């Protein structure tokens, strides 16, 4: 399981750029793919999505008609055909592995990310910085403008951890399920609009910016991001 | 459709892709001719497999068809508990050694006759064509120049020679069919021969043609 | 005669098992059926509000 | 002049001379109804192009009540909209039936020679119906009520004679001869295939002598089955083509409105006949 | 001399069984109000299989399904939206059994290839891979049941049953004593014992650690095709080809009651119990699945709707849905 991207760099405004990632270590054709953008001010932002089979393509309402996402399953590669780039596109782009079935984990793996430099449900996190100490128990709350509890009984709420100098990783999916590879120390709870992520003990690897995401409907919207200092 | 969340819609799309892949796999599977290969152990089953644990499967393509010959002689258990699995094969290839009329396992030839009767009159293969292979022509000729068929069949009455004895064995094997109008049986004499593949191809082509006509109600 | 000895030993082991009356175990089975009768959706159909099917 | 189609004046003893074709049509209607509905149920629960035949037979059949009412009321006392719809439906469903027979034949021959998708044959049904509807427009736009003592008739007036000479023959060709040639060639090719099968088998001692006799039997039954289908098509849809050619020839000898009706009933019998022919169970 | 001793022991066992059964279960249940007419409906129909369906098994979440067919495909069903979660191709298309792991991380399959295959469902690659290839049976695999993770119990056509360790891939215990081909398996609710049905009209109770045959049950007149435990684990029901379902008592060790009718002459492919054990569902060859009152031997319903032989049966752990698989390549969920 590895995702390596290229194509980023300095680009003149109004030009074009062609991002791509090379999939390796997993069945790329059976996975949906997302492009996630993070501005230098540390804010995640969903961009595009392509299904496992091409035919279900979504865009955020800021790049639609300007960005083109394509998938080449023989070569296990994604593509972003970006045209007429502006100064607001200066950010770092990530590719996110995604699958969708009953019990699946739709936001497991993220790419390393390349820096690009150019010369809706509202999710709010109350605290942007919580200075704490290791060994204690902390809680971080995320609030949604619209109820995320669907008629199926699921609550499409996602938590992410981004260590400094690292890519985001999934912690909690559907508000109550631990992701693969993370300990049971992390716990999540909530009801409808109010959400809370609970940590039993703080370690040196738990320092970072915690993000809050909803998957109830497109476009996917991320939270502001709560930073833990210790 | 309007009441489905995004993840449910993506799961539905995945299910539709699974459906299309199943359809493609079934289409590829329907272009292969399944063949049971039965017969006693002493019969010339090995040379028939050489014509080119559990079930042994063999691939071979003569001209425009793909064949799947399944060997079931490796399973020494009760046939009626797993014979229904093969219902729907294009034909059953039955091998009998003509040289076993004078041996014993309890005469071997009558052993094959009972096995052929059990397979042919089985309810799972009411309309399944049977390609009957009669092996060891030359050994049968050698054993018939000095010994008659009377020791095998007392009611037999004919001049001791290859042709009439082979025809008599063939007609006795064919008379075990208790549904002559609907079920049809192909019979072939083989030894150093290379015509077995052509005979199997021709028999399979008929069966396909007759099944097409029986699924059209023409005749 | 090893198979015969094994069969004799198996029969001896089977015969050395304590058995109870059929009526008592039948009453126990009946009590189990009545105890969980209210928790059987097949016996008593669930209202469609709580029925995903 | 101005040939009347289903209007024919009957005189003395007509309460019994109409009580014969009303019985003919009621019997043919009921038998076609039950035959086609049973064929429909039989095909639906067997699959779980012939569906096109049976639905087209029922559509042919539905128009019959109007013809009976016309026969009892000697003039077209129905509305001026019926004189379009009745004949358009009859010709539409008839053309659909013929084209579907040819399509069934060609499907069978191809399935057999291909030694055996959905959307292709589906668009085939759609194109059959579209063609049959499009080429029957001259039989809706051109039928008119016309007083003739001054009896109103729903005849068919044609703008220019070269519009009869060239639509009559076009309908006849592309709806009877080409479908007929298709059925002929398809079933003759099935005979060729089912005979070359036996030809190659018989060479390598595949068929014994008593084997050979039964093969001949069952393989003569097949010949009769295909011969009967071919001949049923031709001699069971040919009277109406003869009637069309007759009407054109006397628009350019002496056909009676009472001769039209019996040929039309003869063609109605196709609907009660098709379930049996294509469901020889 | 050993034959005489064996006959004497069998006669002593028969006499000890005869010195029991003061009353039958019918006499005791005569005071019980009979259950009324029971009519399930086909809530969901699962399509996608193109051949005969020989096996199914219900998940522990009462939502996920697995089905085995001669297509060479193992399909995971959602059973709520009729969505297909996984489609697992099989190297051998002659599958005869399938089992779903209680933890849900694994699935099993086996058949005429004499090999039980364990598949991994939850992998990083996102596809289903072959985890272990369990070989060692000389006959066709007829039934497999997951005791837990890393342990599988399989029965084969070579008149024996084996308990495997999936990590090592080697047999840990071999259960011998049957003379016919074993065609069924069912584990106890506590996974402590299990019973097997062979082609000799006999059923045997086995101890998982001990490997010894505790008790042997007879009474059937034909080959036993399916066995299922009672929910309490003190009884089991067996279906055979003689159109007869029999309920057996583990603590008493006699035949308890018989589920038979004159109008049924066809064999029985599968048996299953409701959550409370009051309903005994049996799949027959007459294209119908009959609902039996497990206490009064009265037919309380018929699951008509399959046009071929109903070869599969299954009840969810909450006992709320019944899924029947048949040879017409259709799965129907009843409620
Ligand atoms: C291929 C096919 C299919 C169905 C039918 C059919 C069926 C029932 C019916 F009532 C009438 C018809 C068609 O009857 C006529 C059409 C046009 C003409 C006009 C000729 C001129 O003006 O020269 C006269 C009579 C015919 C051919």
């Amino acid at each position: 399981v590895q995702l390596v991207e290229s194509g980023g760099g300095l680009v003149q405004p109004g030009g074009s750029r062609k991002l791509s990632c090379s999939a390796s270590g997993f069945a790329f054709s059976s996975f949906g793919m997302h492009w996630v953008r993070q501005a230098p001010e540390k804010g995640l932002e969903w961009v595009a999505y392509i299904s496992s089979g091409s035919g279900t393509i979504y865009y955020a309402d800021t790049v639609k008609g300007r960005f083109t996402i394509s998938r080449d399953d023989p070569k296990n590669t994604l593509f972003l055909q970006m045209t007429s780039l502006r100064s607001e596109d200066t950010a770092m782009y990530y590719c996110v592995r995604s699958i969708y079935y009953y019990g699946s984990s739709p936001f497991d793996f993220w790419g390393q990310g390349t820096t690009l430099t150019v010369s809706d449900i509202v999710m709010t996190q109350a605290t942007s910085s919580v200075p704490v100490t290791p060994g204690e128990s902390v809680s971080i709350s995320c609030r949604s403008s619209k109820s995320l509890l669907h008629s199926n009984g699921n609550t499409y709420l996602y938590w992410f951890l981004q260590r400094p100098g690292q890519s985001p990783q999934l912690l909690i999916y559907r508000m109550s399920n631990l992701a693969s590879g993370v300990p049971d120390r992390f716990s999540g709870s909530g009801s409808g609009t109010a959400f809370t992520l609970t940590i039993s003990r703080l370690e040196a690897e738990d320092v970072g910016v915690y993000y809050c995401m909803q998957h109830l409907e497109y476009p996917l919207t991320f939270g502001a991001g709560t930073k833990l200092e210790l | 459709g309007c009441t489905l969340s995004a993840e449910d819609k993506a799961a539905v799309e995945r299910s539709k892709m699974i459906d299309r892949n199943l359809r493609e796999d079934g289409e590829k599977a329907a272009r292969e001719v399944k063949l049971l290969l039965l017969g006693a152990g002493e019969s010339g089953k090995s040379t028939i497999v050489k014509q080119m644990t559990g079930i042994v499967e063999t691939h071979f393509t003569f001209k425009d068809l793909h064949f799947k010959m399944f060997d079931v002689g490796a399973q020494r258990s009760e046939r009626k508990k797993w014979i229904h699995c093969f219902e729907g094969v294009t034909a059953i290839i039955f091998c009998v050694a003509l040289s076993d009329y004078d041996l014993v396992l309890m005469n071997r030839m009558h052993e094959s006759m009972k096995l052929f009767d059990s397979i042919c009159n089985n309810k799972w293969f009411t309309d399944t064509s049977i390609i009957l292979f009669l092996n060891k022509k030359d050994l049968f000729e050698e054993k018939i120049k000095k010994s008659p068929l009377t020791i095998c069949y007392p009611e037999y009455a004919g001049s001791n020679t290859y042709e009439e004895a082979a025809a008599y064995i063939q007609c006795q094997f064919e008379d075990l069919n208790k549904r002559k109008d609907t079920k049809e049986i192909y019979t072939h004499f083989t030894c150093t021969d290379t015509e077995n593949i052509r005979f199997v191809f021709a028999a399979v082509k008929d069966t396909i043609l007759q099944l097409n006509l029986k699924e059209y109600n023409l005749v | 005669i090893a198979q015969a000895r094994k069969l004799v030993e198996q029969l001896k082991m089977e015969a050395n098992i304590d058995r109870i009356k059929v009526s008592k175990a039948a009453a126990d089975l009946m009590a189990y059926c009545e105890a969980h009768a209210k928790e059987d959706p097949l016996l008593t159909p669930v209202p469609a509000s709580e029925n995903p099917f | 002049t101005r040939f009347p189609f289903f209007s024919d004046v009957k005189g003395d003893h007509r309460l019994v001379l109409a009580a014969v074709e009303t019985t003919v049509l009621v019997l043919i209607f009921a038998v076609s109804l039950l035959g086609n509905v049973c064929a429909l149920v039989l095909v639906a629960r067997r699959r779980r192009l012939v569906l096109n035949l049976f639905c087209a037979d029922l559509l042919f059949i539905s128009a019959i009540p109007l013809v009976l009412a016309v026969r009892w009321t000697e003039a077209w006392l129905l509305g001026p909209v019926a004189c379009h719809l009745l004949f358009y439906v009859m010709t539409l469903s008839g053309s659909v039936t013929i084209l579907t027979l040819a399509a069934v034949s060609l499907e069978r021959m191809v399935c057999i020679v291909h030694l055996q998708g959905r959307r292709a044959r589906a668009v085939l049904l759609a194109l059959i119906w579209g063609y049959s509807a499009v080429a029957a427009l001259p039989l809706c736009v051109f039928f008119r009520v016309v007083p003739q003592q001054e009896i109103s008739i729903c005849t068919l007036i044609w703008p220019t004679i070269p519009g009869e000479i060239s639509w009559d023959v076009s309908f006849v060709t592309l709806n009877f001869l080409v479908p007929g040639l298709v059925i002929v060639i398809s079933y003759s090719k099935i005979l060729q295939i089912t005979k070359a099968s036996r030809k190659r088998l018989t060479v390598s001692l595949a068929y014994s002598e008593s084997h050979q006799i039964r093969v001949s039997q069952q393989d003569f039954r097949l010949f009769r089955t295909l011969f009967l289908l071919m001949v049923s098509f031709f001699i069971m849809w040919s009277p109406i083509i003869i009637t069309i050619l007759l009407i054109l020839i006397q628009n350019f000898l002496v056909i009676w409105p009472s001769l039209f009706f019996w040929v039309v009933a003869f063609t109605f019998a196709n609907s009660a006949l098709n379930p049996i022919l294509y469901n020889m169970t | 001399q050993l034959r005489q001793e064996a006959e004497q022991l069998k006669n002593q066992i028969r006499d000890a069984r005869k010195a029991c059964a003061d009353a039958t279960l019918s006499q005791i249940t005569n005071n019980i109000d009979p259950v009324g007419r029971i009519q399930m409906r086909t809530r969901r129909t699962l399509r996608g299989h193109l051949a005969k369906i020989y096996a199914m098994h219900w998940g522990t979440d009462s939502r996920l399904l697995v089905s085995a067919s001669q297509d060479g495909k193992l399909i995971i069903w959602d059973s709520y939206t009729t969505n297909k979660v996984h489609a697992i191709p099989l190297r051998s298309s002659w599958v005869m059994t399938c089992a779903y792991a209680p933890s849900g991380n694994y699935v099993a399959c086996g058949g005429l290839d004499n090999i039980c295959s364990i598949y991994n469902l939850k992998t990083r690659e996102g596809n289903v891979r072959v985890s272990r290839e369990l070989a060692g049976h000389t006959g066709y695999l007829s039934c497999c049941r997951f005791l837990d993770d890393n342990q599988i119990v399989t029965s084969s056509g070579d008149t024996t049953c084996a308990l495997w360790d999936i990590e090592t891939g080697q047999q840990t215990t071999t259960f011998t004593g049957h003379t016919g081909d074993v065609m069924s398996l069912s584990l106890a609710p506590d996974t402590r014992l299990f019973v097997s049905g062979a082609c000799d009209a006999s059923a045997k109770l086995w101890d998982v650690r001990e490997g010894m045959c505790r008790q042997t049950f007879t009474g059937h007149e034909s080959d036993i095709n399916a066995i299922c435990f009672f929910p309490n684990g003190n009884a089991f029901a067996t279906g055979s080809d003689d159109a007869t379902c029999r309920l057996f008592d583990l603590r008493a060790d006699q035949e308890l009651m018989t589920y038979s009718h004159d109008n049924i002459i066809c064999g029985i492919t599968s048996v299953s119990f409701s959550k409370s054990g009051r309903l005994l569902l049996a799949g027959y060859d007459d294209f119908n699945c009959n609902v039996w009152d497990a206490l009064k031997a009265d037919r309380a319903g018929v699951l008509a709707g399959h046009d071929n032989r109903v070869s599969c049966l299954g009840v969810t752990d909450d006992g709320m849905a019944v899924a029947t698989g048949s040879w017409d390549s259709f799965l129907k969920i009843w409620n």
